[PDB]
C-alpha cells in the first residue's frame, strides 16, 4: 500500500527555534497530503490540506510545501508539543505516517517535592501506598528511590510521568510504594530524589 | 433550450463525478476517488478529449464511465453547437 | 459542526460492541464518515468510511470483513459494528467527517475499547492530605479498565492539577494519583476529588483535610 | 433507425472487443489480453476518448483498432446525434 | 466568417497557452510550464485528441484548461466544417 | 465524392507518418521514429482518440502533427458522416 | 460441464504423442482451452492456449514450436500434438477452460507422460496377509512406468486404505505397497486388490489369506 | 516475464490458527491474480478470481487481499492440507506462483506397525522383500532401522511417506527390506521403530 | 536589452532591503523576470520568478514567503522585498529575463548583500611605491563590506594591473591589495589608484612616487 | 525536485585538447537543459539552450548533446576559464547543476617578485602592514615564508591568490605581514619564494 | 542512450547442441529488436527481424524470443561459427549489443607440419623469415618453439592463427622467425610443436 | 538489389576521405542508406543515416559533426565525406538499405579506412616453396596499410588454402603468409600467388618450384 514515512519521530527543538518534518511518500501521491496535529488525549486537528494549503484558525507558524518529501516546518511555541501526523489521499485506501512528537526545550528547573503518607481508611485494608510527588521539572530524567531505616527499597517502586504543560512545557513525577501493612508497621519512618 | 443543455450536461457531470469515486472506493490503488478530481476526470471525458491522468480501474467505476460518455459527449456536443451557430448568425 | 461518540468499554475477546458518531451539525448530502483507531501508545490507523446516502462503506484488511458500518439518516448518526474482536483492536476510536476532498475537517471525541479476558472492577480512592504553594492529591486504586475521570470540586478547581496517567499494578488493576498545588491559606476552602467511572458507573467523591 | 445504429454498435464493440483479445494474446506483455478489458477498451476508443491504459502492442490487433475506430466511431456518433434531437425536440 | 473562426481558435490558443503557464508556475513538479509546450498542449486539446504527455496539475490550470475544451473545440470543429464543405462543394 | 475523402484521409496519413518519422528522426530517444508505427501515430490522431503511446518530442514533429490533425480530423470525420448517412439511408 | 482428458503415457526421447481433452459441457462461441503442465514434484507451468473457433494457439518458449494444438469442433475436442520430446517433458498433463476471463474454472483429469529409453515391465504383485484393527497389504513390484491404479474388491472397500506412493527401485522399476486396515473379525470377508496398468495392459487381482 | 513470486514455500500452522499466504508480483498486474487449491493428486481448483473475489462452493475461510503484494488468508481445517497457488493474467501469457504447501500442526500421535515377511509366490523368484509399515503417525520425523540376528542392516532399506490424511493429518510409512532369497535363507528372524 | 540592478549592500540579521532591475531594453507584453543568488563562492540559486502582466511571482521554500516580488511596469521595473534575512542569505543577486521558454537570455550585472551584526567601516589606503617592468600598489586596509571598488587614474590604466582578492583581516575587516605592472622608464607619469565604497560614500586616491 | 548533477567539479586539462562536461538529471528532463558560461564575478552567459542549440555569439567550440546526461563538450582556449552551469526547466521550478570550474593548463613559469615596505602614513597609526607580490606564474602551488633577521616569521601571514589572466592563464598572488610598528622598529631588515 | 547488453560474449558449444544468446535491453524497447550474423570479415546478415520473425532465406534453426531479455537460440552447424548481434530500434538512435562469439566444440585433431625456409629472392636483402606451418588442428591452443643448433629461440617468433573452417571448424598457425642473414648463415639447421 | 561501396584506405591524422554506397538495385522513394563501423576486432557503431529524397541525415554524437552524409539521387548513391579524423576512426565501413522499419536487410562490402602518420609502403612476397598432400606459400612482407588481397592462379585454386592473418612487424609493416595445401602428383602443375594492393597499386605474381 502507500508508504508515508515520516521524519524523524522525535524532535527536542528548543523554543523559538525552527523546526521542520517530513513525510517521505512510497511513491508520488501528486500534491494529496495533510498535516494533523494531535494533541497528547485529544483528536487530531488538521494542520495543513492539499501540502500547502493552510485550515482557518491554525497559527502562522504552520506552513508545509513540495517532490515526494512533504515536509511540515514550525518557524516554536509551548502549545506546540504534540505528535504531529501526515495523510495520503492520492490512492485507496487514505494513509498516515508513523508521526512525530515534538518535545520543548528549555532551562533546567529542579522540582517541588510532596511524601504522602498512606491513608488510614486504605491502612485498615492490607497494603499501604506511600505517595512521592515531583512538581513540574525540566529535563525528564530524574532518579528517585526509597530507603526504610536507611535500607534501601527497590521491592514495588513504581513511577508515573506526566506530559509536559502546555504553556510551562514541565514534567511532573509520582512514585509509589506499595507495601503490607505489616511492613508499614514494623518501621515507621519514610524519597531522596536526583 | 441551450440552458438545459449545458446544466443536462453539469447534472451529467456532478453525477459522474459522484458516482466514480463512490464506484472507485474501497479499490486498492484506485486513484479516481475525491469529487474534485472525480470532476476533473469526467470533464475530460464528455469532451473526447480524455489524457489518461484518471480513469476508473474498477468495474462498476467504467459503467459509470459509459453513462457520463453517452450522456456527457451528447451534453457537451450541445453546448459546442450552440457557440458555433451564435458565431455563424452574427458575423 | 461537532461530532459525538458513544458506547465502548471492556469486551470478551471474541466478543461484540457497537460505537456512535451523532451528526449534531450542519451535514451535507455526501459526507463520508471515517474511522480512525489509536492503539495505546500507537499511531493512527484508518479502517473504515461511509456514505450515509447510498449506506455503501468500505474497510481495511486489518478490520478485513470482522467490522461493519451502519448508517441511519434519520439519526443522522453512523454506526462502528464490532464483531470477532482480538486483543490487538485494543484501541481509541474516532470518527471523522471528510467532505469528499480527502481530509479530516472534524472529529469525534473518541472512547476507548478495551479487550481482555480479566473482568471489570472499581476504585478505592484514598487521600493524600497535607509552607506556601503546598500539594494535595487523592489515589483511585486497582481499576479495570481505563476510562478515568478526575476533576476537583465538581469540575470547578481545574489549576496546578497534574492528574497523573494510569499504572498497570502488578495485581492487574489500574490506579492512579491525581494531585493539586494550592496556596496554604487554603486550611478554609472545601477541596474534593469526584472520581467517575461510566464503566463501573461509579461517582466517588474524597474529603482532603490534613 | 436508431436502435439499428446502438445496436449496430454494441456488435462492433463486441465484435472488436473479440478480435483484439483474440489478435493480441501469444505476444509477450500484450495488456489487451480478456474480453472484459478489451471490451472497455473497445468502449474508450469508439467515444474518440482514448485514454492510454490500454492499447494494441501487436499488428493485427492495431487493425482491429482500425476496424473498431471507423465502424464504431460512426456508430456511436449516430447514438449521440439520437439523444440530441430527442433532448432538442422535446424542450 | 471562417478566417474568424480561425482566428478565434488561434486566440484562444494563445490565451489557453499563456494562462495555463502562468497557472501552473510554483506548483512543484508541474508540467505545463512554458508557452511552447503550453502551446502543443492547448492544440491536442481542442482537437479533442489528448495524448497525455501534458496537463495542468494545478486548480486554475483545469480551469484554463475547461475554457480551453469548450472554447477550443468550438472554434477548432469550426475550421473542419469549413474545410470539409470547400472539398464537399468543389468536387 | 467520399471515394475523394477516404483517398484524402489515406494521402494525409501515409503524407504525416512518413513526415513525423523524418521530423523525428536525430532525436535522442524519439519514438515515433519508423514509418509502421508512425502509421500508427497517425490514425490514432486523425480520430481524435489520441492514446499516448506516441507522439512527437520534436518542434517539427508537432507541426507534422497539427497538420495531420487539421487534414486528418477532417478527411476522417467526412468517412464517418459518409457511413452515417449510408446507414441511415437505407433503414 | 467436466472435461475429460485421454492419451498419453511412455514415449521415446524424441518422440511423439497426443493428448485429448474433451468438451462434456456446455462450452460456448469462445472458450480458450489451456494445457498446464505438472513435473514430478514440481509447480504448474502454463504451456498452450487455444480458440477452437478460429483454431489460433499460442505456446510457450519452453515448448517452443515443438508442441501444436488442435480443436476439432465436431467431437467438441482440442488436443496436444507433443513433437520433439525432452527428458524435462516427464510430466503430467491438465488442459483447463477459461472463458476469456483469465482463470480456469474447470480442469481436466491429468495424464502422465514419461519420457525414457528403458522401455516397459508389468508388477509381480506378492501378498501382505495378516488383535483389534490388524492390517493387511499387496506389493506391486517392479514396474515402469508411473500410472499405477490399485482399488480392494474391485473398488468396494477405501477405509484405512494407506495405498502409498512409488519408490524407485534400485533396478528402475516402479514397485509400491497397498495397505488397509481391518478389524481381526474379519478372518470370514473376501479381501482382493486389484492392479490396473493401461500402460502394460494389466488387470491383477491376489487374495490374502493369512 | 511477469514473475509471482509466492510466499512462503511451506507453513506447519496448527489447526484453527490463522494463516495467510503472499504473492509479490515483479510489476503491477493490476487486480489480475487468481488462487489456486490444487491437492495432492487432484487438478487444481480456482479458489479466488480477481484478487477478492470468491467463487461458488468455496468455504468462507478462504479470501484474499491487495500493492503489488496478494494475500490468500486462511482463518485452518484438516482438509485444507494443500499446494497453493498464484496466478497472474494481467500480461501474456498467463503465469504462476511457484505455490505453497500449508501442512496441518497437531498433538503427537505414535503409529501402529506390521511387520509382512516376503510372499512365498515371490520366495521362489530370487528376491525376498520384507515389509514394515507405520500407521497414522504425527510428525513426519520418524527412524526404522533393521536387524537380522542383531545384526544392524543398511543394506537395501527403501522408505516411503504417504500424504498426511485429509482429516487426520496423519502420515503413514512403509520400509521395505529386500534381500536375495539366499540370505533370507541363511538367517530367518525379522524392525525396532523410533 | 541589457538588464540594470541596484539597491543591496549591509543590513542587520532579521532586517530587510529592497533590490531593483530596471527594463533598459525591448522589453515584451510577457517576460518574467526571475532573481538568482550566489553565496560566497557557491554555485547559483533559483528563488523567484514574476509576471510583470499579472503581477503573480513565486519563490523558493529557502525564501519561503520571507521574500516578495514586486512589478511596477509604469517604471518598467521589478522589485525584491527582503523580510526576515538570515546570515545564510548573504549572497549576490541576479535578475534575469527568461522569455516563458526556460533559460536566461539577459542578467542584471549583480549587486552584493551582505548580513552581519558587525557594522560597517571604512578604508585606510596605504601606497605601495617602487630595472624594466616595475610593480606598485596601494593597500586598502580594515573594510566592511566586500563591494570595493579600485581603479588607476579615474579607470584610464588597466594593463599589468591585478586588483587582489578582499582577505578577512582577524580582526574582521576587509583590507586587500591593488597592483600595477609599469615600465620603469615612467619615473614621470602620473599614477593614483581611486578606490570607492558606494556603502560608506568613499572616494580615496592616493599618489605613488618612489 | 530535480537533481542536475554535473560532473566533474574541476578539470585540469591543457588547452586545445577536448573537453566535456556532464548533467546527470535525477529524472528524464526531456531536452530541457541549458548550459551557462559565468565568468569569475560577471553574470551567467547562456551558452546552449535546448540541450544542443546554440546561441548567437558563442563561439563554434562550444556543443551540447544527449539520455538523462547531458553533456558540454569543449573542442579549449584561454579565454574559457570559466565555471560552467547547468539549468533544467522541464518541471517547476527551475533547477542548476552544481557547476564546473574549468582550469587552463600550460607550462611552468617562475614569477616576478616586488617586496613592499609599509607605508610612512601607515606606520604613524600603530601596525606595519608589508607586502610581498608574486606576479603571472604558474601552477598555482607556491610556498612563501617570512624571515626577520633570519628568525621565521608564522605570525600575521596573510596571502590571497588572483583569478587566472583570461589570456596568460596565470596566477599573481600577495603576501601581507601585518606588524606592530614595535616589533617593526626592533629589527629593520626585510620573502624568500619557493 | 539504449544498452543492449548481450549475453555472453563467446560459447564453445559442441555441434547439433542447443545454443542460446541473450540480449537485454536497458529499457522496454518494445520488441524492436533484431538479429543479425555477421561472419568473420563479411557484412552483418539480418537473421531476426522484429524479435520473432524470420527472413526468407535464414535456416530453421534460427528463431528469437520475448521481458525486456531478448533470445537467439540454435537447436548448431560448422557454418555457424560467428558473431552474433542485436539491434535496437524503438528510440533514436538505433543501437547494437557487444555481440556474441561462437565457437564450435569437436573432437583432438592434431595438426599437419610444414617447415619452410627463407627464400634466396629474399636472403640477398638482409633477413630470413623461416616459416612453420599447424594446418587443420583442433583446439586454439597450440606451443611452438624454436631451437637452433639446439639452442632455443625467443628472438623474433611471431604467431598468427586463422579463422576456423566454415565446415571443418579447424585452426591452422603460421610461425615466422626472422633472422639476420648472419645469424642465418653462422648455423644452418633449422619447429618441434607441441 | 546489392550495395556497391568505394573509397577508403590511409589518411593523415586530421585529414578527410569520401566514401561511396551505390544504388545497384530496385532501391524506393523513401529508403534511409546507414553507415555502420567496424574497430579492429570490435563490435558495430551506427554512425549515420540519410533520406536521399528530402536529404536529411542524422549523425552520432561520437562522428558529432566530424562526418558528413551526401545522397546524389541521380548517380542513385550516398556519400559519407569525413573531417577532422582521429586514431580511434580507424575501422571498417558498411552502408546499408533499412526501408522506414529498423532493421538492415541489405549491406555494402565494407572498405577499410586507415588512420596513421606513418606512410604508405608495399610487399616484397617471397616463395615458399615444397608425401601425399604436401603444402606450398609466398610471404607478403613489410607492408602498409591492411586491405591485402591474395588469390592463386588469378582465383582459380581456392581448396586447402588458409591465406593467414596479417601480423604486425616489429617494424611496423603488414606482412602475412598465404598458404595452400596440394597433392605431391602436381609436381606438374603451375602455381602462382596474386597479391593486389589497391593502397599501393601493386599486382605481384610469384611462382612456386621447388
Ligand atoms: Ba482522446
Amino acid at each position: 500500500d502507500i508508504q508515508m514515512t515520516q521524519s524523524p519521530s522525535s524532535l527536542s527543538a528548543s523554543v523559538g527555534d525552527r523546526v521542520t518534518i517530513t513525510c517521505r511518500a512510497s511513491q508520488s501521491i501528486g500534491t494529496d497530503i495533510h498535516w494533523y496535529q494531535q494533541k497528547p488525549g485529544k483528536a487530531p486537528k488538521l494542520l495543513i490540506k492539499y501540502a500547502s494549503e493552510s485550515i482557518s484558525g491554525v497559527p502562522s507558524r504552520f506552513s508545509g510545501s513540495r517532490g515526494t518529501d512533504f515536509t511540515l516546518t514550525i518557524s516554536l511555541q509551548p502549545e506546540d508539543f504534540a505528535t504531529y501526523y501526515c495523510q495520503q489521499s492520492n490512492r485507496w485506501p487514505f494513509t498516515f505516517g508513523q508521526g512525530t512528537k515534538v518535545e520543548i526545550k528549555r532551562t533546567v528547573a529542579a522540582p517541588s517535592v510532596f511524601i504522602f503518607p498512606p491513608s488510614d481508611s486504605q491502612l485498615k485494608s492490607g497494603t499501604a501506598s506511600v505517595v512521592c510527588l515531583l512538581n513540574n521539572f525540566y529535563p525528564r530524567e530524574a532518579k528517585v528511590q526509597w530507603k526504610v531505616d536507611n535500607a534501601l527499597q527497590s521491592g514495588n517502586s513504581q513511577e508515573s510521568v506526566t506530559e509536559q504543560d502546555s504553556k510551562d512545557s514541565t514534567y511532573s513525577l509520582s512514585s509509589t510504594l506499595t507495601l503490607s501493612k505489616a511492613d508499614y508497621e514494623k518501621h515507621k519512618v519514610y524519597c531522596e530524589v536526583t | 433550450c441551450a440552458g438545459a443543455a449545458t446544466v443536462l450536461l453539469v447534472i451529467v457531470l456532478l453525477a459522474g463525478s459522484y458516482l466514480a469515486v463512490l464506484a472507485e472506493r474501497g479499490a486498492p490503488g484506485a486513484q479516481l476517488i475525491t469529487y474534485p478530481r472525480a470532476l476533473w476526470w469526467s470533464v475530460v471525458t464528455a469532451t473526447t478529449v480524455g489524457y489518461g491522468d484518471l480513469y476508473p480501474v474498477t468495474l462498476w467505476g467504467r459503467c459509470v464511465a459509459v453513462v457520463v460518455m453517452v450522456a456527457g459527449i451528447t451534453s457537451f456536443g450541445l453546448v459546442t453547437a450552440a457557440l458555433a451557430t451564435w458565431f455563424v448568425g452574427q458575423c | 459542526v461537532q461530532l459525538v461518540e458513544s458506547g465502548g468499554g471492556l469486551v470478551q475477546p471474541g466478543g461484540s460492541l457497537r460505537l456512535s458518531c451523532a451528526a449534531s451539525g450542519y451535514t451535507f448530502t455526501s459526507d463520508w464518515i471515517h474511522w480512525v483507531r489509536q492503539a495505546p501508545g500507537k499511531g493512527l490507523e484508518w479502517i473504515g468510511e461511509i456514505i450515509p446516502s447510498y449506506g455503501r462503506a468500505n474497510y481495511a484488511d486489518s478490520v478485513k470483513g470482522r467490522f461493519t458500518i451502519s448508517a441511519d439518516t434519520s439519526k443522522n448518526t453512523a454506526y462502528l459494528q464490532m464483531n470477532s474482536l482480538r486483543a490487538e483492536d485494543t484501541a481509541v476510536y474516532y470518527c471523522a467527517r471528510e467532505r469528499g476532498d480527502g481530509y479530516f475537517d472534524y472529529w469525534g471525541q473518541g472512547t476507548l475499547v478495551t479487550v481482555s479476558s480479566a473482568s471489570t472492577k472499581g476504585p478505592s480512592v484514598f487521600p493524600l492530605a497535607p509552607g506556601g504553594t503546598a500539594a494535595l492529591g487523592c489515589l483511585v486504586k486497582d481499576y479495570f479498565p481505563e476510562p478515568v475521570t478526575v476533576s476537583w470540586n465538581s469540575g470547578a478547581l481545574t489549576s496546578g492539577v497534574h492528574t497523573f496517567p494510569a499504572v498497570l499494578q502488578s495485581s492487574g488493576l489500574y490506579s492512579l494519583s491525581s494531585v493539586v498545588t494550592v496556596p496554604s491559606s487554603s486550611l478554609t476552602q472545601t477541596y474534593i476529588c469526584n472520581v467517575n467511572h461510566k464503566p463501573s458507573n461509579t461517582k466517588v467523591d474524597k474529603k482532603v483535610e490534613p
